[PDB]
């Protein structure tokens, strides 16, 4: 599908409400494979399961491993802003 | 297969 940008919003006291799976190590993007109801993710309303992500604040993620991910993501705060896309 | 986390 159409690559998208997506705005997220998030306090201190949460996660970004999403499970990601995937990464370069096995060959395949960053993936959402879970929104977890009424977290930010699932409040945002444009992220949703199978969404690769492409980048997070202009942070690339297409050639991050797993963790590098993990860290990268689990680092933002407040407005995030998402490049995601579905195929 | 691939790792899965929750953030």
């Amino acid at each position: 599908g159409p690559i998208r940008k997506v705005l997220l919003l998030k306090e201190d006291h949460e996660g970004l409400g999403i499970s990601i799976t995937g990464g370069k190590e096995h060959g395949v993007p960053i993936l959402i494979s879970e929104i977890h109801p009424g977290q930010p993710a699932d409040r945002c309303g444009g992220l949703h399961v199978g969404d690769a992500i492409l980048a997070v604040n202009g942070v690339n993620l297409r050639d991050t491993k797993h963790k590098e991910a993990v860290t990268i993501l689990s680092q933002q705060r407040g407005e995030i802003e998402f490049e995601v896309v579905y195929v | 297969r691939w790792p899965t986390s929750k953030i």
